[PDB]
């Protein structure tokens, strides 16, 4: 705690601050190009130079600590001269590219020049020219605009964990990038664009299409991965133009994965825009809403209760599942699955059963992490970056299952389920390794829990946790975590739907937008299928009736995070064509079926939700639970027999994991450009 | 060659190509692509060339500088304002 | 200004009057119980509140013979900071609260492919210096509100000396393989 | 000189490189000259060794081999070999 | 007279409808079998 | 300097001068210019839509001053009287043919105007 | 073990180069990868005497070589097969009574891919439950491992059967490399490690090889002669091996022009 | 004791909603923390949903066939009266 002076006003800061940090906290804005709040401190540019008395040379605000009693004069003429000189040197070799540069209208170079520069040039010689490089279909390069700020190199090294970028050469002829012709293939690759202050690196799908001033922005959350990444959607009229990350510091920090950023263009094609009916020969005809609802209502009134089933889709929100559950309960139906295998063997009795009890930030708190059938590099790239940051700070990672090329170091305990049995039964060194750890943490992927012995694996994991001390009241620590793969499954668990209640033979199936893991043998050949959906890749080919619905960006809904956080997805554009809201369709069908539901707007539906579970009305919040040890208690006499089969992951192609991503053009381009290069049957022993 | 193949996309800035160049009279409402393709490559002696798109300043486009010292010798480069293409002489 | 009256900060409880809400009276009571009693800029839990079409909503000018759709709408109140594309804009953001209304109809008329709004309202956003001002405006004009609270980047220790650290003794053996 | 890798048929990835046993003894001596955790400090000497045994120039494959030997990224070897004239 | 080509393209810029199967088709149980409409090549299923 | 009917110009090679920078769209006080851009398959950035509502335009010339490649201009023509309101919805075909018809006079005038500072 | 001889001294030297995959390994990398393969087989209850059929095309040079050395380390017998129809594959499975089958799914056999032929021969693979053992008409068949990219029910990927064992926390063991253990059944003749080593040294003496001449193996590398003069020769003596499977002689010549006195093998036959 | 051995064919779900720390939900919280596994073992398939919120009132919601619900207020109820309330709820 020391006293400094900024433009004559005394202020109190901490002795560990830099001048830039003190100025920003005191409301003073200092121009900068190379400093970033999350990367290491570099002082290559000199735009943050300020003037301090008794110090002859200008001092870089970002790379200099504060001194007790010092005075910073950011409004003196000397500071103006320093900024003008630095801006002049920066613009001496910059190309006249603003009309063709995608950074125009949001370039920090432009704004800083306008506000702080001299305002005119005197350089009258040839500028340097740099040949462009090819980094892939996601990043476009125009290297005449680079100012050698090292932000991309520092981001790649310290955040992405990849070591492909650098600075080769010397003097003015030095160049930023890879030495050889190599693509910048990685998850979180597009993030580097947001880091680069100039148009040197640009969003290749978002090439030439838009300008910053003709866009309207909305705040929402992502559903492509079970981490509810906070995102900003920029649109122009009825067209969504781009997706950017936001700041949360508890989710995704500042960063989003490439699927979150780019797979939104799968909403522009393969869309279902009107209700349809399929004939016996397979012909599809567009019909009215009234006719479709009347047909389904007749089927509901005629079909026996035991022959009715449902499938819950990957992108199913709380309101839709509440509506369907209430309607089928009114119809005396308690089965919400018809698929024989692939069901999660987790009881929805307690919230701690199926949630991330240590939250996303828990990777920073734990010292030993054990992945069981989990591949964070593909299932949660931002969580993978967080784990990498933590492993740089004394976090040890062990893995049971398929060995993966994580950008950090992990110890392979084994491949099959025999390692887990050895750990649970003792006589394995990892039991003592867990016992000596301060805060042990176990992350089991949801995929490993749809094994035919998923319940036995769950019981074995509970036994291991209770024996080692992953769950302990003395430490007030709950290290048991499940990394889910579908948002709809999380919402169904939160509402209280048992995933293991399966109708063996159903003659009337409501498919609420489920396309993954769908095979023709699951649905009987003599059944009646009603598919609620937005895309026509799968499920729409099983359906006698197809009802168009609204995507996640086309409705106001509530989504539960994989750590238990309740979030609002907000309407950005109305659903195309004749599509309708899921709960509105279900309510209309219930009214036409003689069992109307007691809600007519979103407010009354949320009142019903509050009747079911109040915690779903608290947004951007996680409700604490005090039943962790009761829920995860190692029960006596429960089966713990595991098949001698290796534990694998569920993702082959990262860029295409669902209908929206499958209907995307940039995802197909990324697949074509990166799948052959990223595929390997051997471990990269360098990392 | 398939315009959707890996090689064609990679050597076309990851865009679907059009050798006939006749899709642009509908998509872009003009035949400028054909006309600019009718102009041959200009061979320059030095390693860098300056383009202004005309005989004088303000008649054309802002001064731009194009590098001709490429990783592969003699690879032509295109001005990003005007469609003219240049290559280093031999 | 961003950081600065009790009634404006008070969130009224819901009273069920519709038959549907009379059916779900337990849910209404639970929502009244769990929702925050008062709203302040220091809150962390966002919330949705219905419009209060009592005597207090008399100051609206948007209830005309041709317009019966503006009053009773639910706005969104949040802070919109500078995006992740630049750091030093000439006009900075994040110094005010934004009240926003969701779109109601957007299409393209076919004669020239021209973008058209089916609802002239909600085209632009409304800006207030304080959250209390936005909530007071909503209460005056008979609007409900979805209040969400800002998320800010944490403070961290930065120094150039962190770039040059001793790796340690060569004898530091890692027993974790 | 160009601060990038020129496309050359005789300087591709298929071009083989391997240190001689005498150069391997020199390599172990050089690594003995430096601390255990600072093997990358031997990048500059080893480069000379390459330039000794391959006609006064350093091929790309030799730089990849050096990167593998010193347990350092190839990009750092690229930067070191390009920085110094 | 060719107004529909312009209208359809403007509609398809932001919402391209899914082409429904027409006429008699091939059935495997209840699923209807058609060829994919992707112009991109799934090279990882033909590569080796 | 007379501000008449709008036109889109070309380089002497026949290439479009307009690079879809959207400066003219934001410069318009009447919001009469609508632009949409896609990358042309050869890679250059060009407009897929460039239209001006001539019933919204105030004929102020702010757009031709904003253009940095002299692509959009106001020509000398004033005899543009139309019988239908739809004849005044100018699309890219109309502006391009206006430029291709009025190019000599526009070139002469712009040549003199350019030489004036010199 | 003899196969670790080059590991004893100068394990940093380059051992093998896969030209078709642009992959170069040192002796340490090759040893680690083959150890991972052996450990992965051992974890799945593979003992001495188990048979592993190989139905793999030429482009998977590294996979084949790693499988061969891992089979040598783990004590399981390797048996290559050459099938072009469902009947041939069924006959091979019946004759060998193999416990596993390592294959490349995208390879062509007539008009159908390898994975399609496998599913035709074994109709139980499609309906096999997730994480459950195989229940086929074949007695000892337990594992279908493929080198491909996607996931097929009832089968496992090649990378999912690799256990990169650690210095600590390792509870497995690897049996000693026995010289008399069978390793290769091609053309109704059995081949153990001792016979392969003898063939290696005899061909070295006849063709005038030493520790300096590289060896270019092209085409199919499953032949015992290719194994003897390739990776086995590299492990025994330190010669450089270059695998150029599924490349025509023009590309092979363009690669071999960089080497001096290279000995070229085509489909296990000296050219 | 015999009431909890078998769940009636009309009962479909027993949902418990209460508070984490309020003295109002003290009895129901303690009852759930002590007798959950006793009911779960005898009915391994029957759902027993437990949800808690910061200020929620204690409720024991019983759901029957055809979507019939019967919600009972369980505030300031000790172990015996919670037992009796649940017994009566599972009795109709
Ligand atoms: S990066 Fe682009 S917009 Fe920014 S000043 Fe440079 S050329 Fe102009
Ligand atoms: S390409 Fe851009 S972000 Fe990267 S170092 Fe250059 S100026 Fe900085
Ligand atoms: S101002 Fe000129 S260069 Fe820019 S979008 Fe308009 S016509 Fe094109
Ligand atoms: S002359 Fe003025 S009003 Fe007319 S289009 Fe140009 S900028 Fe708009
Ligand atoms: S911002 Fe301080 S030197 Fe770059
Ligand atoms: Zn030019």
């Amino acid at each position: 705690q020391i006293e400094i002076f900024i433009d004559g006003k005394p202020a109190k800061v901490d002795d560990s601050y830099t001048i830039f940090q003190a100025c920003y906290e005191n409301g003073v804005i200092v121009p900068r190009f190379c400093y970033h709040e999350r990367l290491s401190v570099a002082g290559n540019c000199r735009m943050c130079l300020v003037e301090v008395e008794n110090v002859p040379k200008p001092v870089a605000a970002c790379a200099s600590q504060v001194v007790p009693g010092m005075k910073i004069k950011t409004k003196s003429e000397k500071t103006r001269i320093h900024r003008g000189n630095v801006m002049e040197f920066l613009l001496a070799n910059h190309p006249l590219d603003c009309p063709i540069c995608d950074q125009g209208g949001e370039c920090d170079l432009q704004d800083i020049s306008s506000v702080y520069g001299y305002g005119i040039s005197r350089y009258n010689e040839y500028k340097r020219a740099v040949e462009d490089k090819n980094y892939g279909p996601l990043v476009a390069t125009s290297m005449n605009r680079c100012i050698h700020c090292t932000r991309c190199v520092r981001f790649a090294t310290q955040i992405a964990g990849v070591e492909d970028l650098g600075k080769t050469g010397r003097g003015k002829a030095a160049e930023i990038g890879t030495y050889v012709e190599k693509t910048f293939n990685t998850e979180l690759s597009g993030n580097v664009v947001d880091v680069c202050p100039v148009g040197a690196l640009t969003n290749a799908p978002y090439a030439f299409t838009s300008r910053p001033w003709e866009l309207k922005s909305f705040y929402t959350s992502d559903v492509f991965d079970t981490l509810g990444s906070a995102i900003q959607v920029d649109t122009r009229g009825p067209e969504i133009m781009r997706v950017l990350p936001r700041i949360h510091e508890e989710i995704n920090e500042e960063w989003i994965s490439d699927k979150t950023r780019h797979a939104f263009d799968g909403l522009k094609r393969q869309r279902i825009n009107s209700p349809m009916k399929r004939s016996k020969d397979g012909n599809y005809e567009d019909i009215f809403w009234e006719e479709a609802i009347q047909t389904i209502s007749k089927k509901c009134l005629n079909t026996p209760s035991d022959q009715i089933g449902a499938i819950i889709g990957e992108f199913a929100d709380i309101e839709s599942i509440t509506a369907l559950k209430d309607f089928l309960n009114r119809l005396d139906v308690d089965n919400f699955e018809v698929r024989q295998h692939g069901n999660l063997k987790v009881s929805p009795d307690f919230r701690a059963n199926y949630l991330m009890n240590s939250k996303i930030t828990g990777v920073e708190d734990a010292d030993v992490l054990l992945l069981v059938g989990c591949n964070p590099r593909y299932e949660a790239p931002v969580l993978n970056a967080r784990i990498l940051k933590s492993t740089r700070k004394n976090l040890k990672v062990f893995n049971i299952g398929t060995n993966q090329d994580l950008n950090y170091k992990n110890v392979h305990l084994g491949n099959s389920t025999k390692v887990l049995k050895e750990i649970a039964d003792g006589t394995h060194p990892f039991a003592e390794r867990l016992k000596k750890a301060k805060l042990p943490m176990i992350m089991v992927g949801a995929s490993a829990l749809e094994r035919e012995d998923g319940a036995e694996l769950y019981n074995t994991l509970k036994v291991i946790s209770n024996k080692t001390g992953v769950i302990s009241e003395e430490k007030s620590w709950n290290g048991f975590n499940i990394l889910h793969k579908e948002m709809g499954r999380i919402n169904a668990l939160e509402l209280g739907i048992n995933p293991t209640s399966v109708n063996k033979n159903a003659k009337l199936v409501f498919i609420l937008g489920a396309d993954n893991n769908l095979r023709p043998e699951d649905i009987p050949a003599d059944a009646f299928v009603v598919y609620f959906g937005t895309h026509g890749d799968e499920g729409a080919y099983y359906a006698d009736i197809i009802l168009p619905t609204a995507a996640y960006t086309e409705k106001n809904a509530t989504w539960v995070n994989t750590e238990g956080r309740v979030q609002q997805g907000r309407l950005v554009v109305m659903p195309p064509g004749d599509a309708r809201e899921d709960w509105q369709i279900i309510r209309a069908l219930s009214e036409e079926a003689g069992v109307p539901l007691p809600y007519d707007s979103l407010e009354e539906l949320r009142y019903r939700v509050a009747e079911l579970a109040p915690h779903l009305l608290k947004y951007d919040y996680i409700e604490p639970t005090i039943f962790g040890k009761v829920a995860l208690s190692a029960q006596q006499g429960v089966k713990t027999t595991l098949s001698p089969t290796p534990i694998t992951d569920y993702i082959d192609n990262f860029y295409m994991t669902d209908a929206i991503s499958r209907a995307s053009v940039t995802m197909a381009k990324c697949s074509t450009a990166f799948n052959h290069e990223k595929f390997s049957n051997f471990k990269n022993l360098a990392k | 060659l398939n315009p959707y193949s890996y090689e064609a996309l990679k050597e076309n800035h990851w865009l679907v190509s059009d050798s006939s160049k006749k899709n642009s009279e509908w998509t872009h409402k003009s035949n400028a692509e054909q006309l600019i393709a009718k102009v041959p490559i200009i061979y320059v002696d030095s390693n860098i060339v300056r383009c202004i798109g005309g005989t004088e300043i303000n008649a054309g486009h802002p001064q731009v500088y194009i590098q001709l010292d490429t990783r592969k010798h003699g690879t032509p480069q295109t001005c990003k304002y005007c469609g003219l293409r240049y290559a280093k002489k031999m | 200004m961003l950081l600065p009256y009790f009634e404006i900060q008070k969130i009224p409880a819901k009273i069920a009057k519709t038959a549907n809400e009379k059916i779900l009276s337990v849910g209404v009571a639970q929502k009244n119980n769990i929702q925050p009693k008062t709203v302040t800029a220091q809150g962390q839990i966002g919330f949705v509140q219905h419009p209060q079409l009592d005597s207090s909503c008399q100051y609206t000018q948007f209830y005309t013979p041709q317009r019966r759709d503006i009053r009773g709408r639910v706005a969104r109140i949040y802070i919109q900071d500078t995006n992740h594309m630049h750091d030093t804009p000439q006009i900075p953001e994040g110094y005010k609260w934004t009240l926003e209304f969701e779109r109601q109809a957007q299409y393209k008329t076919p004669w020239m492919g021209w973008s058209f709004n089916g609802d002239t309202f909600s085209k632009r956003n409304h800006y207030f210096c304080t959250l209390e001002d936005a909530i007071s405006y909503c209460k005056q004009m008979g609007f409900g509100y979805e209040v969400s609270f800002p998320r800010s980047r944490y403070h961290t220790r930065k120094s150039y000396a962190d770039n040059m650290l001793w790796p340690g003794h060569d004898n530091a053996v890692d027993e974790d393989c | 000189r160009l601060a990038a890798h020129r496309k050359n048929d005789d300087n591709s990835d298929s071009v083989p490189f391997e240190f001689t046993p005498e150069n391997y003894k020199e390599i172990e001596k050089i690594l003995a000259k430096y601390p255990l955790k600072q093997k990358r400090s031997a990048v500059m000497p080893l480069l000379y060794l390459v330039q000794e045994q391959n006609n006064n120039w350093v091929p790309l494959s030799a730089m990849k081999k050096i990167a593998k030997l010193l347990e350092m990224p190839e990009i750092d070897v690229y930067e070191v070999a390009t920085f110094y004239t | 007279l060719n107004r529909m080509r312009f209208i359809t393209a403007q509609r398809d810029r932001s919402r391209a409808p899914w082409q429904s199967p027409k006429g008699e088709g091939v059935f495997q149980g209840k699923k209807l079998i058609v060829a994919s409409n992707s112009p991109f090549i799934d090279d990882m299923s033909i590569r080796d | 300097l007379f501000r008449g009917e709008h036109a889109l110009r070309r380089y002497p090679t026949g290439e479009e001068r307009c690079i879809a920078c959207k400066l003219c769209q934001s410069a318009c006080p009447a919001r009469a210019i609508t632009i949409e851009t896609e990358p042309r398959p050869d890679g250059s950035r060009r407009t897929v839509r460039y239209d001006i509502d001539m019933t919204k335009c105030i004929y102020c010339g702010f757009c031709q001053e904003a253009c940095p490649v002299d692509a959009i201009v106001e020509g000398p023509n004033y005899e543009q009287t139309a019988y239908l309101h739809e004849d005044l919805f100018y699309d890219k075909y109309k502006l391009l043919e206006n430029g291709d018809k009025w190019e000599p006079q526009i070139a002469r005038n712009i040549e003199y105007l350019i030489n004036q500072p010199l | 073990s003899p196969l670790a001889a080059q590991l004893a001294i100068n394990g940093n030297r380059n051992a093998v180069r896969y030209e078709n995959q642009n992959r170069t390994w040192t002796f340490n990398e090759l040893d680690a990868h083959t150890n991972a393969f052996a450990y992965g087989l051992t974890e799945l209850g593979w003992k001495a005497g188990d048979k592993l059929l190989l139905w793999v095309e030429k482009n998977h040079t590294s996979e084949i070589t790693t499988a061969q050395v891992g089979a040598a380390k783990a004590g399981v017998t390797l048996v290559p097969i050459y099938a072009h129809s469902a009947e041939e594959l069924e006959k091979a499975l019946n004759d060998t009574k193999a416990k596993g089958l390592l294959l490349s799914p995208n390879s062509k056999a007539g008009n159908s891919k390898y994975i399609e032929v496998v599913n035709k021969v074994i109709p139980e693979l499609y309906n096999t439950g997730r994480g459950s053992t195989l229940k086929t008409k074949f007695a000892n068949l337990q594992h279908i491992i493929h080198t491909g990219f996607y996931t097929f029910p009832g089968t496992y990927k090649f990378r999912q059967i690799m256990v990169y064992a650690s210095k600590n926390f390792n509870t497995l063991t690897l049996p000693n490399v026995e010289l008399n253990a069978p390793l290769f059944i091609s053309g109704n003749q059995t081949y153990t490690l001792k016979d392969l080593i003898s063939k290696t040294e005899e061909n070295r003496k006849t063709s005038k090889l030493n520790d300096n001449t590289p060896v270019f193996v092209t085409g199919d590398s499953r032949s015992p002669l290719s194994f003897s003069l390739g990776i086995l020769n590299s492990l025994l003596h330190g010669n450089y091996s270059v695998y150029t499977g599924a490349q025509d002689l023009n590309e092979v010549g363009q690669t071999i022009r960089f080497y001096d006195n290279a000995l070229l093998l085509v489909d296990g036959d000296i050219v | 004791s015999s009431w909890q051995k078998l769940i009636g064919t009309n009962l479909r779900e027993l949902r418990f909603v209460f508070c984490q720390n309020s003295q109002r939900s003290l009895g129901l919280r303690n009852y759930i923390a002590k007798n959950y596994w006793n009911l779960k073992n005898q009915n391994p398939n029957f759902p027993l949903i437990v949800r808690e919120c910061e200020e929620a009132d204690p409720y024991i919601i019983a759901r029957y066939q055809y979507g019939v619900e019967k919600k009972a207020f369980a505030a300031n109820n000790n172990e015996a009266e919670i037992e009796n309330i649940i017994k009566t709820l599972v009795e109709q």
